[PDB]
């Protein structure tokens, strides 16, 4: 029954791989968690190289 | 046929890949903190009364799916995945993350979940399937917590509740007489103006207290941490943010998708209430949809079930051969 | 605060300059309702896009959408707030002098600044220098960028974007027996190509394999419960963006157009545009694209050159980040045209 | 893959760049035997410093081949190292990487900045506090200012010691390495520290709420009172170990005291604590009590302990080797060929 549905969609779903490509993932080996940190340094790097 | 071992802080539910139930639930002793394995010897024989106890069964018969929580360490699963093949001998198992489950027995794959038990709440928001770690809200605040708020505020009324069995009485109390407010000044309002919100409890000693505001001040703890003295935000408010961390474009998906799962999520009004509150908080233009089932506090043992009966999931299974030749790692992949 | 204000042919993207999101997103659009307002309410509504191609083509229904953004998503006063709103490469003198009084006179802003898209989607990946691929809902752009500056003769316009491939979907999908042709059938169809179109490493090989089996077919079901097929269109769409020809376009595809824009500029240079591809846009989310451009511009370009193909997962956004962040920057305050600067000077001195 | 080893002097946290938490975690000693499986004891690290480089080749050949199950030459390897490391330590670190175990690339990075990373910043000042010693670095745009960094003594080991000195006062005898263990577990389970001593002394004095206990292997069960406080206390009172040093608060405050004006705002505003030591409950609450006391008044103070702290450095490092625009700093086998053991300079 309803595990009938969850097949059907479990069946056409994206990749990991994919929904990093479009954005909806991080990376691709990149601290899932804390990835919130990890863009907070390129943020901050990028910054500090504007602002020299 | 296939077990479905869900290691809760507080209870097991175990069972067979198949039911529209856990044939086993029984308390977690705790081994567990916070959704976390912590003593891995007192785990092992957890899982011992599990198949031997139980369920009656020989592990090395069967499958099994294992549960764990959100931002579950690596180690942790390799450690689970090893004690399975090496000391139950299981001919295959799998390891999936509870909040997805929870998803998937609401027969979605995208979603934001609340799942809330004994010792643990998280947010999960989670697109086709997937967690998204980042996204992901640990809040050490659940059911044990608010029975000991319930503990405190009721002593605050006259009434002594300190000793471990005590405590096993008031988190009864809770249960049976424990509620949401929509809104909870009004609801304290209503509380001082009359005895209409007052109700009644038989202790085994035949003694016979009363509870009032308590009955709803309790849970407004999962709304307002700082009355148990935490500096966090409450479970709409991480709700909220949770969904402000994931890729706008989605954002909409997880609204319309609210699945409430777990022990702590069973008082009535509790739905209504986050109902009220993202919508307070969420864009005017947004639908927001709070799904709770009433078969919620097993809906991650359901979750399970489901996904272990799919025969298109039996190709995802480690088997001890996989696990022979790569050792607990591949858990991983 | 600042706000910066990323007006495109099919999203606005508006927020605050510090965050590394932009706080609102909505269709530039005007039913007179604007944005999900106009979404909702479309049995009544007659929906315009006041952008076509990067450019604004109706000043009244953008100033529209302007006040939308600061009354309606962002809840601020604009007389209390820094204003930084882009522009497309390309953008007539005219047209940002346009920008300029419409800000100062209609909303009272204090200050006001207008930027390049593709430049901000440069400065957000943390460069100054290199080549930006900037493709959204109505136009795409090859821009090439020396020290913060666009090569305006090295940029290439091309009419070929997120719409285009949206429309190119109906067309081929009805040609597989689906009928989509209404604008909402049209929105649909948009949702499914974002969800399941993507872009193939070699295309020829592709068919083959989409003609070999099943493996590369998935379905999609609409809001009316059935459920559609889809297989070789899923890739097929967005190649348009490198044989536009499959539209019936004369131009050349973005791989080409990317050569052809470093091989306008100075020899010099080159190296640095090379190993500094950027990629941003809404139709720059295809998976694959990126690899895709790595193989072609690698066949195109000399054997002896460094080819990098810089793709973010927040591309989808990066323009309105590089806006974020150069407005944070301290050291650039002091680029803002000021009320009193409009005042002495008029609109011109944007420029 | 890269690996990340923090190499402590209490525990080895190792892992794989890519990665939330560390795969492995083992103390730091030889008794020949590395890791758990060798539970005569030696600690290879003492306060932070390599100072046995045959044990410590040893605990590395452990790390890669017994704990990771891994090629040390197929995967680039990102050592930790404390604030204060000698160029020559750095220099047969590094030797040892690339002649002893042939990996492919290695880069060595100092723990408190990688604390500092984890938090997501990239400037503040860091209060690194592990099992043998502790440091306040204030870090600058990514560069820790030698100058203001703060070196201290006491550390996790020592509050242990402590602990059973004190303890022992009470009544109970523990003495013996292995009772020193036990010691070791009371202390993380059930020592705290007081948002202020004599009030807590008061209380403890006052009644038998503050009181805790505590079951032994052999079955037994201590009490332990004032203790759960008293100990941690050192950190801020060194003197109750006979130290004459100041305590981290007035460390902190200090190394800030020692930095360019400008900047200090900016590290005010970013205390980030990382290390087992700053694992007491209460400890963030306490620092944001002493330093508010002893900073300007118009100063905005912030101290930051996210729960993942015991772990932050390995995790700073994990988020630092998996950056793209990282992959340009590490020292390559060729480069080692060319330069020699300089190069990590
Ligand atoms: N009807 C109810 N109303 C309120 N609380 C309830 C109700 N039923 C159970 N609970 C509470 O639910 C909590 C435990 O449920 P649950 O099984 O989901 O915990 P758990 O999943 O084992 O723990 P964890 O989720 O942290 O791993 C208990 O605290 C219990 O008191
Ligand atoms: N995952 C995806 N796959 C394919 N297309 C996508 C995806 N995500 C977004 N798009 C497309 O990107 C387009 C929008 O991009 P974006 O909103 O950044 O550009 P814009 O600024 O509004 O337009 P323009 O750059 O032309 O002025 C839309 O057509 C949208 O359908
Ligand atoms: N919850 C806790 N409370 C108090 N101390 C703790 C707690 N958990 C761990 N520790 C202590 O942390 C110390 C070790 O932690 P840590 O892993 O940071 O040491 P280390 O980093 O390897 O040493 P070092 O930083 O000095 O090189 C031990 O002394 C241990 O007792
Ligand atoms: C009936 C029941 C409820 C329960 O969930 O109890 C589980 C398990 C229990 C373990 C001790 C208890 C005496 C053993 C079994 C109780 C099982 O602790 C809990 O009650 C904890 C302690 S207080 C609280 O609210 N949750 C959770
Ligand atoms: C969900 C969404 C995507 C989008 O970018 O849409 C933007 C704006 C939108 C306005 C019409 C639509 C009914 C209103 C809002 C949809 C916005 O039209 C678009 O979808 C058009 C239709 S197909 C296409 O790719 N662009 C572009
Ligand atoms: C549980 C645990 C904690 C720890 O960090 O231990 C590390 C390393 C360990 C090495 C010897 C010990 C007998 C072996 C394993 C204990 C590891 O000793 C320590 O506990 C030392 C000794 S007492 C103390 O506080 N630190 C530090
Ligand atoms: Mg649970
Ligand atoms: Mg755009
Ligand atoms: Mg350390």
């Amino acid at each position: 029954e309803r595990k009938n549905v969850l097949q059907l969609k479990l069946q056409q779903r994206r990749t990991r791989e994919e929904l990093v490509s479009q954005g909806i993932m991080p990376p691709l080996k990149s601290p899932a968690a804390f990835h919130e940190q990890r863009r907070s340094l390129e943020r901050a790097r990028t910054e500090d190289y504007l602002k020299r | 046929t296939a077990l479905v071992c869900d290691n809760g802080s507080g209870l097991v539910k175990a069972g067979f890949a198949g039911d529209d139930a856990p044939r086993a639930v029984f308390p977690s002793i705790y081994p567990i903190e916070h959704g976390i394995i912590t003593n891995w010897d007192d785990m092992e024989k957890i899982w011992h009364h599990t198949f031997y106890n139980e369920l009656r069964v020989a592990p090395e018969e069967h499958p099994t799916l294992l549960t764990e929580a959100p931002l579950n360490p690596k180690a942790n699963r390799e450690k689970m995945t090893q004690i399975m093949f090496e000391t139950f001998n299981v001919p295959a198992m799998y390891v999936a993350i509870q909040a997805v489950l929870s998803l998937y027995a609401s027969g979605r794959t995208t979603g934001i979940v609340l799942d809330s038990g004994d010792g643990v709440t998280h947010n999960v928001p989670i697109y086709e399937g997937y967690a998204l770690p980042h996204a992901i809200m640990r809040l050490d605040l659940a059911g044990r917590d608010l029975t000991d708020y319930l503990m405190k505020i009721l002593t605050e009324r006259g009434y002594s509740f300190v000793t471990t069995a005590e405590r096993e009485i008031v988190r009864d109390i809770k249960e049976k007489l424990c509620y949401v407010a929509l809104d909870f000044e009004n609801e304290m309002a209503t509380a001082a103006s009359s005895s209409s919100l007052e109700k009644s409890y038989e202790l085994p000693d035949g003694q016979v207290i009363t509870i009032g505001n308590e009955r709803f001040r309790c849970p407004e703890t999962l709304f307002q941490p700082s009355f148990i003295g935490m500096e966090s935000a409450g479970i709409h408010e991480t709700t909220y943010n949770s969904i402000m961390k994931c890729d706008i474009d989605i954002r909409k998906d997880l609204y319309a998708n609210n699945v409430m799962s777990g022990g702590t999520t069973m008082y009535p009004g509790i739905a209504d209430r986050m109902q009220k509150e993202i919508t307070a908080l969420a864009p005017s233009t947004m639908k927001i949809k709070i799904i709770a089932p009433p078969e919620r506090k097993y809906s991650v043992w359901i979750g399970g079930s489901i996904l272990a009966s799919l025969s298109t999931f039996q190709q995802m299974w480690i088997t001890k051969q996989e696990y022979d030749e790569a050792g607990p790692s591949i858990v991983h992949r």
